[PDB]
This record gives C-alpha cells, structure tokens and sequence, in this order.
C-alpha cells in the first residue's frame, strides 16, 4: 500500500497595505516522494489512497479541481497503473490547483498532471 | 478696515498660482505637550498678473518657522528679481498671510515663494486632522484629509479658492510600517529618509491642474482589495485590515470600477487618471468627499457585511459612490467657478448618482426613490420666504461659513430636482450629449451657469428639438429665484394658473426676483390612466382643453412628479381622484399616489385645501401595499405628530394609522412565515420595514409582542442575532422604547463592542428611544464624550435624543444653556437647531426661541444661520396652523379610526 499526497500551500504577502485578494504572494505545491528530473510518480500498489493537504485559512482556501480529467483526485476505481507529476504528461488530464478567495477572486497556482493505462 | 485687502475675504486677482509642491510628515504620537502635529514645507511658483507690493495667500491654524527673519522666503524666476520683504503677518478673520513688500512685484513674471511650518492632527475632521480606532488592544492612529470648502489652507498655505487652479508635486514622510496615498501614484518605491530609516518618503506624480478643495493626503496601515476596471483603471479599497479580511469592501469592489466606466460612456468622456482608490476611514464629517484619485468616504457609505447590513444600507453604499464618482466629472474635471454655484457640482453628482446606481443594481429601480428622497425633502425648504436660490449671486457668498451653508437641501435636492426636469423635457440622450460637450470645452477649467446653458443649447439645435425659448430662458427661472411653483387646475374650464407657493400664506417674501415668481413649467399630464400630450405653461394664467373634463373624467398633472412643482385641483376633480383610490387606485400610477398623498397635506397647511380632503388621500393606505405611498403619508403625517404628540391629539392619531396599517402588517407577517423571510423585492423589504415601525410605533399589540420577544432571545443568545438586519433599526428603538435598564445596558455595549459601523449605527439610534428621562440624560452627557462617542457622530445622536418626545425638553434646555461653550467646538449647528425646534409650535416657544437669537447674536450662527430663520418662520406658521387644525383634525382621527 502507498499514500499519493498532495501538499498545497500558500501565503499573502505581509502588510503595511497588503492586496488581501490578489494572487498570493508565496504558493508551495508539493507532490510528496517525487523528483522532477526523474519524472511521473507511479503508482507501485495493489492498493494506494489518493490525500490532498490544502491550506485554509479566513476566507482563503487551496482546493484542486477535476480540470479536463474523467475522474477527480479523491473519488479514484480499477487501474493498469496510474502516474502523478507537478510536469506535463502528454496523453494524460490536467487538475488545476487553485486559491479561492471565499466569495471573491480565485487564483491558479499550480496543475497535477495525471496519466493511467486500463487495467 | 474693508479699504486694506488683507481685510476682504475673496482673493485679489493680482497674483495666480501655477504650480505647488507640498512636504508634509504626519506624527501620530503625542508630543510632551499632548498633541498630535504634522510639520510641512511647501513652494508655490505663481505669476503677477498685476502689479502688487503685497502678497495674500490662504493659511489658517499653521505656526511657521522664520527663515531670515520672516515666515517666507521669496525667489525669483528665470530672471525674476522679487523685492525684500517688509513683514509678514497672519490675519485670522481672513486666515491669511500677507507678505508685505518693499517694491512691487512685476506684470507677467514668476516668483516662487518657500515656507516651513507645523500644525496639529487635530480630531477636528477638518484639513490635515487624525483617525483612530482599535486593532486588538492597540488604538490606531490614522493621519488624513478634509479640505472642502476651505480647509486645504489648513494643511499647508495656498490661493485656496477653486477657480485658483494648479498643479501640485506632494511628498509624505511617514513611519515606515505604513503606507501613505495621494490623489496620484508614487513616483518610484518609497525610500528610507536618510535622516532617520524609521522614517521613509513617499513622492507622488504631478496632479493634473486642480483645485486645492480635492487635495488629499493619507497615511495608515490599512490593506485594500483591487480589481482592473474595464476602462484600465485600477480600483483599489482600502480600510481597516480586519474590514478588508472580512470582506466588507467587497461589495465596493463589485460596483465601484463598472459605475466608473459607466459614467465615462455615457458622457463620451474619459476618466484621465490611472487609478481611483476608495478609501473608508473611522472618523469622517460628511458621508464622502470626491478627492481625484483618492475618494474617502464614512465607514457607513463603503464597507457592507452581507450576513449584518441591511438592503438600506446596502442601497447607501452604491448610492454614495455613484454620487462620488460622478463628481469626478462634475466638479473634479469641470469645477465651479466659486461657491455660489455650488448646484453645478453638487445638483448633478446628487441626480447622476441616481443614473450610476440604477447601472449597478438594476432590478432594484433606484431611479422612483428620488421623488422622496430628493423633490419633496427640499420642497419643504423651498416653500418658505427664507429658502434661497439655486445659483446665489457671486457677491453674497464670500465667508466659510457662508460657503459651508450652501451644501444644503437646495444645492444637492432640488439641483437634482431641476435636472430630473431638465433630462425629462429634453430626452436623457439630448441632455448627455450637451454635458459631453459642456466637459469636453471646459475640462481643467471652470464654469458659472450661462456656460452650461449654452452647450444645452448646441444639444437642442443639432437635434432639431423645439422649445418655448431658450434653455437659458427656460432654466434661468429654475436657476436665479428661489422656491417653485402651485400649478392649479379648474377641469370644469381647462384653465391652469401658477404662484409661489408659500407653506405659510402670511409669510413675506423679501428677496426680489427679474422674474416675479413666475416659471415656464413643464406640464406632462394623464387622463383616466393615460397619458395626454406634454405642454408648456410660460404664462401665469392659461387654458387649454388638454385639462378640460367631462363626467367621469379624471386628470392628474406632473406624471411621475418630473416636474419641480405642486399641483392643485377643483374640488370635483379630487372627489373622482379620491373615488378612484377607493375602487382601484393602481389605475393611479404609484408614484403619483405619492404626489396625491403629499400634495394634498402640503396644499392643506397653505390653506389651499381643507385638511380633512389631504387625511382623506390616506383611508385607501389600508388597502395599499406599495412601499412609496405609504412612506409619502407617514412623512406627510409626521408633522401631524410633531405638533400633536404632546396633546390629546396624539391618541386618536395612533389608533388611526394602527387602524391603517393592521392588515399590512398581518399581510407581512404571513408573506415572510413569522418573519423568518424577507421579500424579494427591494421596495417591499422598504414596506415591510415600514409596516413594521408604524404598526408598533401606533400600538399594534402584535408587533410589540414580536421585537421585545426577538431582543430578549437576543440578549440570551449574543453571539447569534436572530433578527434580520432590516429590521434591526425597528426592533431594537421598540424593544429599548418597551424595556428598561437591562435592555439598554445590553445595546450599549454591542455599541462598544461593535467591529460593524452599519451595527453601530443602529444601535446608537435605538438608544435614544428609551422612556426613562435620567437614561437620555445620562445618554447625552456620552454624545460630547469622545471616547464614548466619536465626535462624528456627535449631533447626529444628539438630534435621535430631540426626536424622542421625552428629549425634547432635554436637549432644548441643553441647547439654550450651553451654546455659547458649545459653539467653539465637525458639528453641525445648523442640522441641530432644525431637529430641536420643529416641534415649537406655540408662543411661549417662540418666545424662547427668539431670546435664544437674541442672547447668541453678536458671537453669530455661522453656518446654522439659515437655519434659524426658517425655524422662526416655521414656528409661527406651526402656532397658526395648530389653532386653525386642532379641533378638526382630532375629530377627524376620532370619526376615522373606528
Ligand atoms: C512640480 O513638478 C513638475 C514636474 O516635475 C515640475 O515641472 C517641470 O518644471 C521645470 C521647471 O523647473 C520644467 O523645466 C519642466 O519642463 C517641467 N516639466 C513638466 C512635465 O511640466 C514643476 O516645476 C514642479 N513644481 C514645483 C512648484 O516644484
Ligand atoms: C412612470 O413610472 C413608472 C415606474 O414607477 C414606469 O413604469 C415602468 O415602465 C417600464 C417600461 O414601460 C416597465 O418595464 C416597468 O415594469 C414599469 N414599472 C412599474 C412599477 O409599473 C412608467 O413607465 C413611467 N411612465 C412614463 C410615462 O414614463
Ligand atoms: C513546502 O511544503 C512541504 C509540505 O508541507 C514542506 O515539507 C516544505 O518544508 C515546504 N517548503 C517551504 C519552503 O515552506
Ligand atoms: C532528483 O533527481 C536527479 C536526477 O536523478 C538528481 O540529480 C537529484 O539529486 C534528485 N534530487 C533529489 C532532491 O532527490
Ligand atoms: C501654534 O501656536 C499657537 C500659539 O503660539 C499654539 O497655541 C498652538 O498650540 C501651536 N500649535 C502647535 C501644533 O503646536
Ligand atoms: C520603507 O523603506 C524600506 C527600505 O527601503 C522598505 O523595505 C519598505 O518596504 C518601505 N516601506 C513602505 C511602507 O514603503
Ligand atoms: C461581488 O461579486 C462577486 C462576483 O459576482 C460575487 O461573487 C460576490 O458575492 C460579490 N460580493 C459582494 C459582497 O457583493
Ligand atoms: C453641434 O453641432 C456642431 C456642428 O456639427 C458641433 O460642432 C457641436 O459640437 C455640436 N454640439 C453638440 C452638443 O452636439
Ligand atoms: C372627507 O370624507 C368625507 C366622507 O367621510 C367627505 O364627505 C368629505 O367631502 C371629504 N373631505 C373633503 C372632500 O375635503
Ligand atoms: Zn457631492
């Protein structure tokens, strides 16, 4: 069994006169256990469970969408072998990552990039 | 004395400024003295346009440090030689300074002219004054600006007149964990002054040519909320960070920049600057102020909570921005020539606001509510001798408190009055083009009357659009006498005939007119429901079958009230209007059974109707569910109630209008399931909150059941206030009315407590309503206690004291007794002797009243001495109408109410 765990971080900038609803100033997206130059993190499970890890705080809040993507981070489900990267995979969907102001603005800070094969 | 120059109040032509720059550093700590100081520099290059040996420029309440002897040093340029100087000295009356010369200055040269100097941050809400509040257990200090009319003088010394156009250069040091605003951008990043790094210097870029009145300078640790507008510029809200956070200038955000891009559409005009910062502040006199660039405004008319503000304030905060931003045009761009004319900025900022707004929210139909809350508030005013005319002459205003006197009732409603008019006979679309001219020529530049007549009539030709006559024929009797006119119809010949109309027959009409009162008057007319053709009286007397009528036939003049006047009928004819309201008054538009309404109890008091045929307009009210009606007979009746509820007469009053208003409230108390809902129309949430009030107000045993029950499941749950925010303002004035000294400790501190201006507000009111004499007393001891209540707010909870029957004698006595200390010292004198004197109606308060007037003469009025002439006029038309009305009008209540 493996967790597949996405931390989502963000950070407004410090006063005097700070824009509270503009893009955050600092955006920490990490994709835990994986390397960039090595590429997509792969699944090596029978089993493994998918846990997002977004900031909230006041009104503001990190949330990932389901983007252009059959399915949702969370709610996967049978597979051949499913891949998780924070870098393009071609032939795969895109979850956006985003900072929602509550009411207000929401900004894109980041995309996870998945891939699967049927199984 | 009036032979030397310094000696006169307006500015002498010898000397006009070209351009400033202005240093000022704001301390917001005490100094070992108590006080809170700024110190400044400043220099102004202006040019000689006629030989003096004296220099006058403005300065009121700075202290100057002497440089080579005297309070100024003087410079040449380019070539320019200035002479020595002799002296400098201050003269307060004037609030001059005057630099008295050894030669005379020379035709068309340029001379610069340097000072240094200091000045307190004042909590005075005027010039460069301070503004506190709390951020946990730290009270924060917040340096900013008021320099309408004449108050820019107070900050740093300059020709502070609005026809006196310049550029200026501002530069701020400040703290540096804050940040400081002006009406540009900064001119690079702030930088550490070198002198001390706790200190940085913000420059900002060069203003356009401007007038000093919208100079604005801040410097506080706020945070803001921004947004792009659709016409590039950029928006910004600024307040309290905690306000920010919450999202109480949110709603700001949403409507500020699309009203800015409206506007600049609609009048083919572009908004020349970048930016357009909104900015909220705890302490403000008025509502806003329409600094270019930097727009500051009360608390109350930005910031909305949409779980604890209510649709009316709601209804407040895009009312006041449109009204701002309009003034960018209006006012910023193309400024008034001097104060006189004050209409021309303040008339169309109060009527375009109402264009803005409806832009913004447009299912809410803004646009009826101006009838109320613009034509008939100043008509109450303009039906007296002592009211003045749209555009006084130039010669007349000349003191500041003179100036402050003309942002009244006439210069922002009944200049929104006529425009209303003006826009109605021509098309809108007529009109915005001849504005959009009128900007485009006179734009950095300013205007008296005449020059706006004239674009109106470049509109008029190019659109083939006939008149009587000119606009400027038209619109001058509109414009240059005061008051309006009583358009009488007799349907039984057609004929209509016009007067002055006077609320008092009796009172003398001293202020002559080139025109004798009489008006060229828009008439727009309906026959059984259905509009006729428009047609223009420009005679004191004519007829014309349009008003003539046969059998059942009914007319009704000024559909929609477009027009700036009263109308009266035959006697025949109001029987049929008032048989109409019976059987089916939506035939009769809504806003004219508020004309109906209104009317009739305003033609009654000029003894131009019987009372009993305006009371008679109200027996349909029990059937009407319309919000506009029923709040044009509860104003109309509230005069009823200031003269009669004191006397037998308020009884029978009450349980008339709780007769009325019982099946209306019934109707909303199912229409919203016990009050868990609200409508969804915004002028039936006005209703239900009026239904409300007056049912409890008048005795509705349910009602007062209802809000002392959701105030004491309050107090037992704090946290959580079941009451929605409309009905806050009813609820809590009832339940403090009906309760005792737990209920009114339990507000007073929510007051305290309060993180919501709009909360605040409310409750401050509600306290006033309490029936036990020694709590109002010991309430008003708090309202001149500035940190119990900002001063602010002062003499607007003073007048919620005077409004309670049981505070009327309080605050009179208060008034008589300490307006020779009061008068010193952000407070509205003039507001204050209109609320505490409208109930007098009687001769031993009159009596009162005129040694009150005698025994404050010589020390003066300043800005409330209108006011006091039109409480002695009103206060002996209230003695005559009492005595004529009494035994009817209690007869009338007693047959009515069963
Ligand atoms: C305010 O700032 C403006 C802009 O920096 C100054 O205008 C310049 O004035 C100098 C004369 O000293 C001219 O040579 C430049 O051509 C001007 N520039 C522009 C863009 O007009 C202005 O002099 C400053 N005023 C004061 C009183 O300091
Ligand atoms: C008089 O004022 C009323 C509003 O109080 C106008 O009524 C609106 O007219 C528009 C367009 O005809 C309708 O969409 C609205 O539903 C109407 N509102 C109401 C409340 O009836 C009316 O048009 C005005 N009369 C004139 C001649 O302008
Ligand atoms: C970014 O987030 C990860 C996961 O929460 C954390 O381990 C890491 O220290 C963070 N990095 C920074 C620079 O804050
Ligand atoms: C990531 O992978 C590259 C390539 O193998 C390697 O050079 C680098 O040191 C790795 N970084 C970490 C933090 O493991
Ligand atoms: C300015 O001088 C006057 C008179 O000397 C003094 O009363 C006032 O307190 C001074 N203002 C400041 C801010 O020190
Ligand atoms: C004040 O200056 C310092 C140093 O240049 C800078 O770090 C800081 O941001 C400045 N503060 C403001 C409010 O501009
Ligand atoms: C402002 O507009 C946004 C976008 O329509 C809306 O989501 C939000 O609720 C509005 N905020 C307020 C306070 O009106
Ligand atoms: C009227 O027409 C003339 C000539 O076409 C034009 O110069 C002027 O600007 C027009 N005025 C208005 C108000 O449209
Ligand atoms: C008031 O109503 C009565 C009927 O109750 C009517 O006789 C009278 O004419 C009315 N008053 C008028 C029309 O002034
Ligand atoms: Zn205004």
């Amino acid at each position: 069994h493996m967790f597949i765990v996405l931390y989502v971080n963000f950070e407004l900038r410090r006063g005097p006169g700070r824009c509270y609803n503009c893009r955050p100033a600092v955006v920490n997206i990490t994709l835990a256990n994986f390397n960039e130059t090595k590429g997509p993190l792969c699944v090596d499970t029978s089993h493994f469970t998918t846990q997002f890890v977004g900031v909230k705080f006041d009104r503001w809040s990190a949330s990932i969408n389901t983007g252009n993507c059959p399915f949702s981070f969370g709610k996967v489900v049978k597979f051949g072998s499913v891949c998780f990267s924070l870098k393009d995979i071609p032939g795969g969907c895109a979850m956006p990552i985003m900072a929602n102001l509550a009411n207000l603005n929401s900004h894109n800070i980041g995309t996870l990039y998945v891939s699967w094969s049927d199984g | 004395d009036q032979s030397k120059a310094w000696n006169r109040y307006r500015l002498p032509n010898t000397l006009k400024p070209d351009s400033y720059r202005v240093t000022l550093r704001p301390y917001l700590t005490p100094n070992d003295r108590g006080l809170y100081v700024f110190k400044g520099s400043s220099t102004v290059r202006f040019t000689c346009k006629e030989a003096t040996d004296v220099i006058i420029i403005h300065s009121k309440k700075l202290n100057y440090t002497l440089s080579q002897g005297h309070r100024v040093v003087l410079r040449g340029v380019g070539g320019s030689q200035p002479p020595d100087i002799d002296k400098t000295e201050l003269v307060e009356p004037t609030e001059y300074l005057v630099v008295h010369l050894k030669g005379s200055l020379v035709k068309d040269s340029q001379y610069e002219m340097d000072s240094e100097f200091e000045g307190e941050l004042a909590d005075d809400l005027a010039g460069f004054y301070r503004s506190e509040y709390m951020e946990g257990n730290v009270r924060k200090v917040v340096a900013t600006t008021q320099m309408q009319a004449a108050d820019a003088r107070k900050s740093f010394p300059c020709f502070d007149e609005p026809a006196m156009k310049a550029e200026f250069n501002i530069t701020l040091i400040h703290p540096k964990d804050l940040t400081a605003l002006s009406n540009m951008l900064p001119k690079g990043p702030s930088t550490p002054l070198p002198e001390d790094p706790n200190w940085n210097v913000t420059e900002f870029h060069t203003t356009p040519k401007m007038s000093t009145y919208l100079l604005a300078f801040i410097v506080s640790e706020f945070d803001y909320v921004e947004k792009q507008a659709s016409n590039g510029v950029l928006i910004r809200i600024w307040a309290r960070p905690s306000a920010i956070a919450a999202g109480h200038g949110d709603y700001a955000l949403n409507v500020t920049g699309p009203i800015l891009n409206f506007f600049a559409g609609h009048y083919d005009t572009p908004y020349p600057l970048p930016k357009s910062d909104q900015i909220g502040l705890p302490d403000f006199n008025a509502g806003a102020m329409e600094n270019w660039g930097l727009v500051t405004y009360r608390e109350n008319s930005l910031l909305f909570d949409p779980l604890s503000s209510s649709s009316s304030n709601k209804e407040r905060v895009v009312t006041v921005i449109a009204h701002e931003l309009a003034h960018q045009w209006f006012g910023n761009l193309v400024t008034i020539e001097w104060w006189n004319d004050l209409w021309l900025n303040e008339g169309f900022a109060s009527y375009v606001e109402y264009l803005g707004a409806d832009y913004a929210e447009p299912t809410w139909n803004l646009k009826d509510l101006m009838v109320l809350n613009d034509v008939y508030r100043v008509m109450a005013v303009d039906a007296l001798a002592s009211s003045h005319p749209l555009s006084t002459p130039a010669s007349e205003i000349n003191t500041p408190a003179q100036i402050s006197e003309l942002f009244d009732a006439i210069s922002y409603s009944k200049g929104a009055s006529v425009l209303r008019m003006l826009s109605s006979f021509l098309s809108e679309d007529v009109f915005k083009q001849g504005l959009a001219s009128y900007l485009h020529t006179f734009a950095y530049q300013n205007t008296i009357y005449l020059n706006l007549w004239d674009h109106l009539q470049e509109a008029v030709n190019n659109r083939s659009i006939q008149l009587p006559t000119t606009v400027r024929d038209i619109m001058n009797r509109w414009t240059l006498q005061m008051g309006f006119p009583v358009i009488t119809v007799d349907t039984s010949t057609g004929t209509l005939s016009q007067e002055h109309f006077l609320l008092d027959p009796d009172s003398n009409v001293t202020r002559p007119s080139e025109f004798n009162y009489v008006w060229i008057v828009p008439i727009t007319s309906i026959r059984d429901g259905r509009q006729q053709q428009d047609y223009w009286l420009i005679d004191v007397r004519a007829q014309n079958d349009l008003f003539s009528t046969s059998g059942n036939e009914w007319v009704l003049l000024n559909l929609n009230v477009t027009g700036y006047y009263r109308v009266n009928y035959d006697e025949e004819n109001w029987r049929k209007i008032q048989t109409q309201l019976q059987r089916d008054h939506s035939a009769i538009p809504v806003i004219n059974r508020a004309q109906i309404i209104n009317d009739a109890f305003n033609l009654a008091s000029a003894h131009k109707v019987p009372v009993t045929l305006a009371l008679n307009n109200t027996l349909f009210l029990i059937e009407e569910r319309q919000y506009m009606p029923w709040e044009a007979a509860l104003s109309s009746l509230s005069y009823f109630k200031l003269m009669f509820d004191r006397s037998e007469v308020y009884g029978p009053m009450k349980n008339y209008l709780k007769k009325q208003v019982t099946p209306l409230f019934i109707h909303f108390r199912n229409n919203t399931n016990n009050w868990r809902e609200i409508p969804e129309n915004l002028m039936d949430q006005y209703s239900e909150v009026n239904a409300i009030s007056t049912a409890c107000s008048n005795g509705v045993p349910e009602c007062e059941e209802m809000v002392s029950g959701l105030f004491k499941q309050w107090m037992e749950n704090p946290n959580n206030n079941p009451i929605h925010p409309n009905l806050r303002s009813t609820v809590y004035c009832n339940a403090i009315a009906q309760g005792g000294e737990e209920e009114w400790d339990f507000a007073w501190e929510q007051f305290r407590n309060a993180t919501l201006v709009n909360e605040a507000d409310k409750l401050r009111a509600a306290l006033a309503c309490s029936k036990e004499l020694w709590i109002l007393n010991r309430y008003l001891s708090y309202t001149l206690n500035p940190d119990l209540i900002r001063k602010q707010d002062a003499t607007s909870t003073i007048i919620s004291i005077t409004n309670n029957v049981i505070g009327q004698g309080l605050v009179w006595d208060f008034v008589q007794s300490n307006w020779k200390k009061l008068f010193n010292d952000s407070f509205s004198f003039s507001n204050l002797i209109q609320a505490v004197t409208r109930r007098f109606s009687t001769e031993y308060e009159l009596q009162q009243l005129e040694q009150f007037k005698k025994d404050n003469e010589e020390t003066g009025f300043g800005s409330g001495t209108r006011a006091l002439e039109q409480a002695l006029e009103k206060t002996k038309a209230n003695i005559k109408w009492v005595k004529e009305n009494k035994e009817v009008v209690l007869q009338w209540f007693t047959e009515n109410s069963k």
